[PDB]
């Protein structure tokens, strides 16, 4: 079971998250800098956000060993993912907020019934509290449930170049980042941030409470910056290449704005449509939860 | 006590886009016995057929 630390399950450190900078991996905070930003004359508005309909789909038991954790982390970050939201996986899920269901969740994350010895997992009340809030996700796509897409982008922008004082008033001017770069750098820690067991940073942010929870935010608070802006490479249209002395440099178009596709079908990872319907409906969770 | 013969290759410019052949055309171009105006257009017709 491993119970549960108190101060988070990302405290425990067998299962942390490192970006490869190339032939030396290094840690998130690390990283960021790299990169600079360029006050466009553009400005978007901290939008509202919508609460989220309480239906999550209904319990069914169809036998599969379900590897829901895997399928979570693939359609955000993998690189062009199939069937993303096809119904069956999470249905399967949303039966583990049940209280008293012979049914835990892997700590590798594989989801079985009944149970086993030889593999520990996370103590059914964690995953309950869990559940109940990413079960939903499962019927995003549903034409009337289905979550917005062209507006939240309006916060993914102020936490990857949001200055202090731009978080802490309402709008920020359009952004364009640039950062140092290794030619395939772009695809390369996409192909890397897949294995973070994103499960882990997630089955605890409904876990932990009101000191416990103000101690985590402030810490994470680069774990999330992280696979934020790798998402936000997908959306943003333009991606150009300056050659100057002996570097070679990545820009990223625009932080904020939904250009609805592209990004570089060859410069990075792209997102079908499939894919806005469900990233969209995951971060009116995450942000929402998260503040 | 004398000189000697070297090549630049024009790296004190430092700056890039410039410069792109290097010192070995030099060398090819020397090695080269004499061309006249007719050689020269006869050389391209030949190349180009």
């Amino acid at each position: 079971m491993l119970q549960q630390p108190t101060g988070g399950y990302t405290t425990l450190e067998q299962f942390a998250f490192t970006i490869r900078n190339d032939g030396t991996n290094a840690t998130p905070t690390q990283f960021l800098q790299l990169l600079s930003y360029e006050a466009t004359e553009n400005e978007l508005v901290k939008k509202t956000i919508p609460t989220p309909e309480t239906h999550l789909p209904s319990a069914r038991n169809v036998p599969g060993n379900v590897y829901i954790e895997d399928a979570i982390t693939q359609a955000l970050f993998g690189i062009s993912a199939q069937n993303v939201n096809a119904h069956g996986y999470f249905s399967r899920l949303s039966a583990l907020a049940l209280p008293n269901t012979s049914a835990r969740l892997g700590l590798d994350g594989v989801i079985y019934n009944s149970e086993t010895i030889n593999i520990p997992f996370y103590d059914p009340a964690a995953v309950a509290n869990f559940a109940a809030t990413y079960a939903k996700l499962g019927n995003a796509s549903t034409p009337r449930y289905r979550a917005d897409m062209i507006d939240i982008y309006a916060h993914v922008g102020l936490e990857l170049a949001g200055t202090d004082a731009e978080r802490a008033a309402g709008v920020m001017p359009v952004k364009r980042a640039k950062f140092d770069s290794w030619e395939g750098s772009l695809i390369s820690l996409s192909r890397d941030v897949v294995n973070w067991k994103i499960l882990a940073f997630l089955i605890d942010l409904c876990s932990l409470e009101g000191e416990a929870l103000r101690a985590f935010k402030t810490r994470n608070r680069d774990v999330f910056r992280m696979m934020l802006f790798i998402m936000s490479t997908a959306v943003a249209a333009n991606v150009v290449n300056r050659k100057v002395t002996k570097r070679v440099d990545r820009v990223l178009e625009y932080i904020g704005v939904n250009s609805m596709r592209t990004a570089g079908r060859t410069a990075t990872i792209t997102y079908d449509l499939s894919r806005h319907e469900f990233a969209a409906k995951f971060l009116q969770l995450t942000f929402t939860r998260w503040n | 006590r004398y000189h000697e013969s070297v090549l630049e290759i024009a790296d004190i410019f430092d700056q890039a886009d410039f410069i792109q052949t290097s010192d070995a055309v030099r060398q090819l171009r020397a090695l080269m016995p004499t061309l006249s105006t007719s050689q020269i257009r006869h050389a391209i017709e030949r190349i180009a057929q």
